[PDB]
């Protein structure tokens, strides 16, 4: 299995819920399991990241 | 700075290259 900060293609069947912003959560990106505030932001990520 | 374009796993134990040009202007070549 490769594990990268690069974007994923195999995943586990998991759903997604839908993205809830501005409020404290329990996320979880492709296994990036975390806690915290999502909130749109200002930095321009290059579109390999 | 150069971003990325490509990733091939594609498995090559590589040691040679060239170009290609096309025909019926200067290149530059570099090891890391
Ligand atoms: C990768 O391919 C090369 C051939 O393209 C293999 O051979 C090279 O390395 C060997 C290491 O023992 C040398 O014995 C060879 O003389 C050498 N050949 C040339 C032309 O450079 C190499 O073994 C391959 N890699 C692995 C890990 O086996």
């Amino acid at each position: 299995f490769e594990l990268l900060h690069a974007p994923a293609t195999v995943c586990g069947p998991k759903k997604s819920t839908n993205l809830v912003k501005n409020k404290c959560v329990n996320f979880n990106f492709n296994g990036l399991t975390g806690t915290g505030v999502l909130t749109e932001s200002n930095k321009k990520f290059l579109p390999f990241q | 700075a150069l971003e990325p374009l490509v990733d091939l796993p594609i498995g090559i134990n590589i040691t040679r290259f060239q170009t290609l040009l096309a025909l019926h202007a200067a290149y530059y070549v570099g090891y890391l």
